[PDB]
RNA sequence: GCCCGGAUAGCUCAGUCGGUAGAGCAGCGUGUCCUUGGUUCGAUUCCGAGUCCGGGCACCA
């Protein structure tokens, strides 16, 4: 808009994400207002994290929020996400632009069945690191308490490939810091220390052909049609032309201009949190799940073969077995769509905590690879876990 | 193919839609039979249209909407199943757990409803675990999963005590009337004292022991004694009888009447005993008093449960309060019962506390989570509260969409619930009303007045204000039965006033209707001044103005008027003052949740508190392993006991079982059955045991399945015990552990559960299972059908009822299926036809001759048939390689008992034992109870061989003694039994003397130079021994399997199939004949394997017949080398090479199996040897 | 992105106490009621998800 974007520290993308009500946006507040305090930062409020009025009207987060700070070493979008179960594929598209999750749990509840379903869903969609922020420890004077609740998070970790005994672990207070109570201030500095460690600078792939999964598309008055995501791979500079495919028919389109926080850039890179201007294009015939892709490198698929498990009834998943002609729902990076499920030859039932090899049929063609996770929901609920074996058709 | 294979399996080896057919039609034939169930349960089970479903209305019993919902699972399953028959696994799995479903709801019901129902659907219960066994394969393959036993053989094992008991036990009682009567009673007592498993009367044992007691023995305390037992004893029996009757819903007197009469002889035949010695008539004023006292007080307790109505009106207000939260309230909440505000909560709580039970009985976790956010404290964190996962996963939820989806079913529940009190009032009434007929019949039809009856006390109440609800209810309760006797008091006034005005518009003739409307209301005119006019009419009513005592009519009705209106206030009073004290403690107790408890009484609850997991355990390991070391010779106990003292526990699940000797292979299997026995036990006790207070149990259908399974495996290896427990030398043991099981048949989702085989050719048979596979015979159906609709058509005078018709569609169906199996000979069919065809001529013109005319020409049909069937059986007996006199007698037996159902409906060494016991008796009472002591004999020493000599040799002593009818006809008798007992004790791996020794103490006690008797049993061994060194049943068995040229075959054989996997090549398959000609079964089927051209029929039947001679040493290495289900899967060539690829692989097995029967015969010599030493030791030591 | 409402024969539609879908027209209906699951003894019917269509809100790199 304004400003330049001036490039000095590594980018990184990290999210919140946890239990409905655990302190995941009181916990982002903090962190900028922490850091603005400490640091430059720009101290943003919890109103202006939870600005929708519907978000006001319940009380919950609905959509997810983008917010940046800046330690003295990382530069850091970070993804405010909802922890309702009903807005879970919200939460899964910001899960989508995460190269680290702090894993909010309340230690008044402890885990709950959506910090369980949001670590396999962020384990889905490309989450590779998890720091957990023992959040209202200003409510929970006992430590034996606070010690199973750790423990009970390191196995839960654990149960997802997740190290969970490596995984640090901060006992802090949300709201406490927001405040103004500088000994609770002490341990969102220091989990701005453990984002800071903890989380590896991303190996990003800036060489490849530009690929940019779609998270949201904005109507700029003036301007045109703006698609925001995380770009996973390449280059992507004003006066290219580019590609949208998905869902639809690949539209055709060059880029206008490349915005990061509101922050006009030459550029985007991969990994970066970056709003591509197109020339052209209304706002119906773009959509989420979409993709914008160099043109000639990304041919989209309808079917493959796949190796699944199915989440049991424990873990949340189903309590039935499901048969041929099961038209779930896949989620892949920030694309949902409607599948057809044809099982192997001897096979006509898959019970649940099953591992099936099964040929999946999407009912529209999605940009996809072999070995890119995914994760099937249905019922409002996640019903199995699955990566790409091969690609068919 | 796969799925094929499952759809013939559910067709013929389960039949599940037929199963389902007959329990349903069984189910509802019983429930409306009105001979044993009242017209009023009846007419709930009406239907204008035989394809419609039963309407389960909120209006219904309980126990009527379970049974209607029975009905339908079944009809629906058998729809779905037949479906299937009729073309899949979606399908039968639907089919399927709605029969789980249906038994799901069994397991919350009300046991009544379970003995009611238990009969029928104990028939389909291992074909429900069967269909989901096979439907499990249809899954991705699980690896110890199950881990339980192998259900080798399970297909072929598929499968008025309470109206008796009573008048049984009062007629021993009749039997019973200086020490003739001192042992008769100790016998009675013994036998009716110990029956149990019907006492649902929860006193029986009180009413035997006093009635016993009673009927041992001035004539004061004789009297007493009388009267207690006239109106305390026999009327509380009496009440109680009725209340099972009542709860059980059978129609009135079923069991009582018979009871009562053979109650009413015996205390005739008493008291008249009583007077000779030196008022007795059962049914005098006061026990008829007393039974329409318990009958009033449990009609006016169904009638206040029917008709009140704050439970219901306090499940709507709570219903209606959670409703009331819209979305933007339920927002503000979280979505949490526990964010609302604290009077909402109070208000809640007093509103569940009244309907939790019928909440917490369908949502045992719902409930939990209610309690939970109701009564918690909202400081308490939900970490210190140490919930579990799933009970977290159900806090996470909607509370307020997870109790407004219980409305329907709670509301539903409550209304059931009414209706269950409102229809038990009715069969209260219908009780009365049937004692009261029953009570005028008895006596003459005629009734008896007396001028000495108490008048009426109008009961007045002076209560207090701070009692418990009981004490308000009782008072109720009395108010109500004095109302009610008021009222039958007024219609006898209406009834007298009517007669004598109809009559008569004192010297009469009909008086005896004038004497029972009195009897009704004497004590209401005896309570006003009124004593002159009753003796002065009770006088003339029994021996002799009628325009005087009409004048009182109209003060005898208002009297009775206000004192009805009296007694209805003070209800209203008593029952508000009731409900304040309801009210009360309700308030004082706190809320806590209820579902586990309830989930703890279902049906599988009460097995699992059982612990018989435990108790198998402690047996197996103390009790079953001890017998085990003591009486096992060491040779066999080494197999089974590596350490020497304890069972290889290691490696208890053995597998393999051919290796070993058939004793040692046969204590292997009982191992095992132990073993998985008490694993599943302690399953189904861990997946039944509601012990977690932070856990949730959720009720859903897809956990009966488990517990079926459970079961199964538990009654199967049970199987194997009784199996492993009909032999002489492991009965007690074994008998001691089906005594641990005994509390498993008795309850209505186990019983039994099981039932508790030809040789024909092998080709036959092939073609058999081929034909069973692709499903003259559609001609005889035809021809019976004919029949049948002749039957049908049956207009004439000789009307036919629609139950002989239901009984000759049965018979028809009998025949069927009977013929159904039967080949034809040329020429046979005609006459069989032409017979059916004048048999269903002569019946539709039954009624055009005379029943002699009918008779005879129905018995030379039924000759005629019977005939024609014995040829044509025999016919196919010798065309299917079977053996003669078999098939034939079933056939005849199946047309005899079809011909006699048709005239009917239309208008051994056991034998042994028993007479050697029946003899050894007779010998001393003839030179001189015991039938008794005869089959206590037999029973006891049941087992036994006795062999082909030893009969020659019983028959011979027996000769000699009749003939000389001292102690040498007894030491035959003792060393033939010894004998018997030395077979059997070889014959399994007991230590030689145990079972001998004992069955020689059982016959001397039943009785009341030994040298000689020990030298015979010594050469009895050596002579065994010596057979026994003569055995080769190993070098048979190797050269039947593979004779003697293996080796050179097998070497000359692996270059031609090297060569199996060009011109020229075929040039050595063909030559192959003249240098590897193969002489035995295995070569011929390596050689048949070579050919690999399957698609001729010529080495299909080749394959057969090699099979057929390898089968009988194949089925020892695996149970799926049947004649049955291995022939079945032999459809394609392809399907005879894979068979032929898996009989070859398995040559290294039947080797071990050889080496096995070599390992036997070594065994056995040791054995021999053993015994021999033993008794050369036993004869040296005895001198 | 968040709500709301519809989808039943070739066309127009009735079916609501959950008990096998029927009226007109068109030329006597395997239309299991858009599809997928769940609850239920039983689903067009009740619950959820999804695919289209319609119209109300939100937002603005
Ligand atoms: N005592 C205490 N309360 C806290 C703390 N953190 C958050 N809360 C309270 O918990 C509530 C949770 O609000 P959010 O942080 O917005 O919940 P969320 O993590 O965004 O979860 P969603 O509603 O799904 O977005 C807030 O109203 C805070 O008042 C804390 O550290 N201590
Ligand atoms: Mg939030």
């Amino acid at each position: 808009s304004k400003e330049k974007f001036e490039r000095t520290k590594p980018h990184v993308n990290v999210g919140t994400i946890g239990h409905v009500d655990h302190g995941k946006t009181t916990l982002t507040a903090a962190i900028t207002t922490v850091l603005a305090k400490t640091y430059g930062g720009a101290a943003r409020a919890f109103d202006q994290i939870d600005n929708a009025p519907e978000e006001k009207a319940r009380g919950i987060t609905i959509n997810t929020s983008h917010v940046e700070y800046d330690t003295p070493t990382r530069h850091y979008a970070h993804v405010d996400c909802p922890g309702h179960a009903d807005y879970v594929k919200n939460m899964i598209t910001g899960a989508a632009q995460m190269d680290g999750a702090i894993l909010v749990v309340a230690a008044t509840d402890g885990p709950m069945p959506q910090t369980r379903e949001h670590i396999l869903l962020g384990r889905q969609v490309g989450v590779p690191y998890i720091i957990v922020f023992l959040n209202k420890c200003d409510m929970v004077d006992d430590e034996e308490l606070l010690e199973l609740v750790e423990m009970e998070v390191r196995e839960l970790l654990s149960q997802y490939d997740f190290p969970g005994d490596d995984t640090p672990i901060v006992r802090g207070s949300a709201l406490k810091a927001l405040e103004g109570d500088a000994e609770w201030e002490a341990k969102i500095l220091e989990l701005a220390g453990f984002l800071d460690s903890y989380i590896p600078e991303p190996e990003r792939a800036i060489d490849k052909p530009f690929l940019l999964p779609i998270e949201d598309v904005f109507s700029i008055s003036g301007r045109g049609t703006v698609v925001t995501g995380r770009v996973e791979r390449g280059i992507i500079k004003v006066g290219e032309e580019v590609e949208i495919v998905g869902i639809k028919e690949t539209q055709k389109s060059t880029c206008t201009g490349v915005e990061m926080f509101r922050k006009l850039l030459d550029e985007g890179r991969a990994g970066e949190n970056v709003g591509v201007l197109l020339r052209g294009i209304k706002r119906e015939e773009i959509e989420r799940g979409q993709v914008l892709a160099k043109p000639g490198t990304i041919k989209p698929h309808t079917k493959f073969e796949s190796e699944v498990y199915i989440l049991s009834k424990d873990e949340g998943g189903r309590h039935t077995p499901f048969f041929k002609g099961y038209r779930p729902q896949f989620y892949f990076r920030t694309t949902d769509v409607t599948g057809t499920i044809e099982l192997p030859e001897g096979v006509e039932m898959v019970m649940p905590g099953d591992n099936i090899k099964m040929v999946v049929t999407l009912i529209h063609p999605i940009a996809m690879d072999d070995g890119l996770r995914f994760a099937i929901r249905e019922g409002g609920r996640t019903v199995g876990a699955g990566v790409v074996a091969k690609v068919l058709s | 193919r796969t799925i094929e294979t499952y759809i013939i399996y559910l067709k013929e080896d389960l039949k599940i839609a037929d199963t389902c057919k007959t329990i349903k039609d069984g189910l509802l034939k019983s429930i409306t039979d009105k001979t044993h169930f009242s017209e009023e349960l009846a007419t709930y089970f009406e239907r204008d249209n035989p394809n419609a479903p039963f309407k389960v209305n909120t209006t219904d019993p309980t126990q009527v909407a379970v049974l209607k919902k029975l009905l339908n699972a079944l009809e629906n399953a058998e729809k779905s199943f037949r479906a299937i028959e009729n073309i899949a696994v979606m399908v039968s799995y639907k089919a399927v757990h709605e029969i789980y479903a249906a038994l799901q709801l069994i397991n919350h019901s009300n046991s009544d409803i379970q003995d009611i129902v238990g009969p029928h659907i104990q028939k389909l219960l291992p074909q429900m675990a069967l269909a989901s066994k096979a439907l499990g394969n249809f899954a991705p393959e699980h690896p110890e999963e199950s881990a339980g036993a192998v259900l080798a053989g399970v297909v072929n094992m598929l499968p008025s005590n309470l109206i008796f008991e009573l008048p049984h036990y009062f007629e021993e009682l009749q039997k019973l009337i200086m020490i003739k009567k001192a042992n008769e009673t100790k016998y009675y007592f013994e036998q009716l004292s110990s029956k149990s498993g019907l006492l649902a009367i929860p006193s029986y044992l009180s009413i035997v022991k006093r009635l016993i007691a009673h009927s041992t023995d001035a004539y004061l305390d004789a009297v007493a004694k009388l009267e207690d037992i006239k109106h305390n004893i026999l009327p509380q029996l009496i009440s109680e009888l009725e209340m099972v009757e009542e709860s059980m819903g059978l129609k009135p007197g079923l069991l009582t009447d018979p009871a009562l009469e053979q109650m009413n002889k015996y205390y005739t035949q008493l008291a008249e005993q009583v007077d000779n010695i030196a008022l007795g008539v059962l049914m005098d004023d006061v026990f008829i008093q007393k039974r329409r006292s318990n009958q009033e007080s449990r009609l006016n307790e169904a009638r206040l449960s029917s008709e009140d109505k704050s439970v219901l009106a306090a499940a709507n207000r709570f219903f209606d309060k959670i409703g009331s939260y819209n979305s933007i309230h339920k927002a503000w909440s979280k979505w949490s019962l526990a964010n609302i505000s604290q009077s909402e909560k109070d208000a809640l709580i007093k509103e569940y506390k009244q309907f939790q039970p019928h909440f917490a009985a369908l949502y045992p976790d719902i409930d939990k989570l209610v309690v939970d956010a109701l009564t918690q404290p909202t400081g308490s964190n939900i970490v210190s509260r140490l919930y579990s996962s799933d009970y977290k996963q159900l806090w996470s939820s909607d509370h307020f969409k997870q109790v407004l989806s219980c409305k329907d079913s709670v509301l539903s529940s409550i209304q059931q619930s009414l209706a269950q009190s409102e229809f038990k009032a009715k069969l209260i009434e219908k009780t009365m009303s049937h004692s009261e007929e029953t009570a005028y019949s008895m006596n003459n039809k005629t009734t008896n007045l007396t001028t000495r009856v108490q008048p009426f006390e109008p009961l007045k109440f002076t209560l207090e204000d701070d009692k418990p609800v009981e004490y308000y209810h009782k008072r109720v309760i009395a108010a109500s039965n004095q109302i009610l006797e008021l009222e039958r008091a007024q219609k006898g006034v209406a009834e007298f006033f009517n007669y004598i005005q109809k009559k008569y518009p004192l010297d009469e003739s009909d008086k005896e209707f004038l004497r029972k409307a009195y009897k009704t209301f004497q004590p209401q005119l005896l309570a006003l001044k009124h004593d002159d006019i009753n003796t002065r009419l009770v006088s003339s009513l029994t021996s002799s103005r009628l325009t005087d005592l009409v004048s009182l009519k109209s003060g005898i009705n208002d009297y009775l008027n206000e004192k009805i209106s009296d007694l209805n206030q003070d209800k209203t009073t008593l029952l508000d003052k009731e409900e304040e004290a309801r009210e009360e403690q309700y308030a004082k107790n706190p809320l806590v949740a209820k579902g586990a408890e309830l989930e703890k009484q279902t049906l599988f609850g009460q097995m699992s508190k059982l612990k018989l997991s435990k108790s198998v355990d402690d047996f197996f390991n103390k009790k079953f392993q001890t017998y085990l070391k003591d009486n096992l010779s060491p040779e066999v106990w080494k197999q089974l006991s590596s350490n020497g003292e304890t069972l290889d526990f290691d490696k208890i699940p053995y597998l393999e079982f051919h290796k070993d000797s058939p004793e040692v292979a046969m204590y292997k299997q009982l191992i095992n059955s132990m073993h998985y026995m008490k694993n599943g036990l302690e399953k189904l006790e861990s997946l039944n045991d509601y012990g977690d207070p932070n856990n949730i149990y959720h009720r859903t259908r897809f956990v009966m399945t488990t517990f079926n399974a459970l079961v199964m495996n538990i009654c199967f290896s049970k199987y194997y015990v009784m199996e492993a427990g009909n032999n002489p030398g492991l009965k007690a043991i074994v008998q001691e552990g089906l005594d641990l099981l005994k509390p498993l048949e008795g309850m209505p989702l186990i019983g039994d559960y099981l039932k508790t085989p030809p040789k024909q050719n092998i080709i036959t048979a092939w073609k058999k299972q081929q034909a069973v596979v692709e499903s003259d015979q559609q001609l005889i159906s035809e021809q019976l059908g004919k029949i049948q609709e002749a039957i049908d058509n049956f207009d004439g005078d000789l009307e036919v009822s629609d139950s002989a018709r239901e009984k000759i569609k049965t018979q028809i169906g009998e025949f069927a299926k009977g013929i159904s199996g039967l080949s034809f000979g040329p020429g046979s069919v005609k006459k069989i036809l032409a017979a059916l065809t004048k048999l269903e001529t002569q019946l539709s013109n039954l009624d055009k001759e005379s029943p002699e005319v009918t008779l005879g020409k129905l018995k030379d049909i039924h000759s005629e048939l019977n005939a024609q069937f014995r040829a044509a059986a025999e016919y196919t007996e010798y065309h299917s390689g079977q053996k003669f006199g078999s098939y034939s007698n079933n056939i005849s037996t199946i047309v005899s008992n079809f011909c006699n159902g048709l005239v009917s409906n239309l208008p051994k060494d056991t034998s042994y034992l028993q007479l050697i016991a029946e003899s050894l008796y007779q010998i001393p009472v003839k030179l001189n109870e015991i039938d008794a002591n005869v089959k206590a004999f037999v029973e006891g020493l049941n087992g036994l061989s006795f062999g082909p000599g030893s009969v020659k040799k019983i028959l011979s002593t027996a000769a000699k003694l009749q003939m000389q009818l001292l102690k040498e006809i007894q030491a035959e008798f003792g060393t033939i039994l010894m004998a018997a007992a030395d077979n059997a004790e070889f014959h399994l791996g007991l230590k030689p003397g145990t079972y001998s020794r004992t069955v020689s103490e059982r016959f001397e006690k039943f009785y009341s130079i030994d040298t000689t008797s020990t030298q015979k049993r010594l050469a009895r061994e050596m002579e065994r021994l010596e057979s026994v060194k003569e055995d080769t049943s190993a070098i048979d068995t190797k050269k039947s399997i593979f004779g003697t040229e293996h080796e050179q075959f097998s070497t000359l054989y692996q270059p031609y199939a090297s060569l199996r996997h060009l011109h020229a090549i075929d040039r050595v398959f063909e030559e192959r004949h003249k240098i590897n000609k193969p002489s035995s079964p295995f070569d011929k089927l390596r050689d048949l394997y070579l050919d690999g051209d399957f698609e001729k029929e010529e080495n299909k039947e080749q394959f057969l017949q090699l099979y057929a001679e390898l089968q009988p040493h194949l089925i020892k290495i695996n149970y799926q080398y049947d004649l049955a289900y291995f022939l079945r899967e032999l459809q394609t060539p392809e399907d005879f090479k894979a068979a032929t690829e898996r009989i070859i692989n398995d040559e290294s097995k039947l080797q071990e199996l050889i080496t096995g029967l070599d390992d036997t015969k070594r065994l056995k010599v040791k054995l021999c040897e053993e015994r021999i030493g033993y008794f050369i030791d036993l004869l040296k030591k005895q001198e």
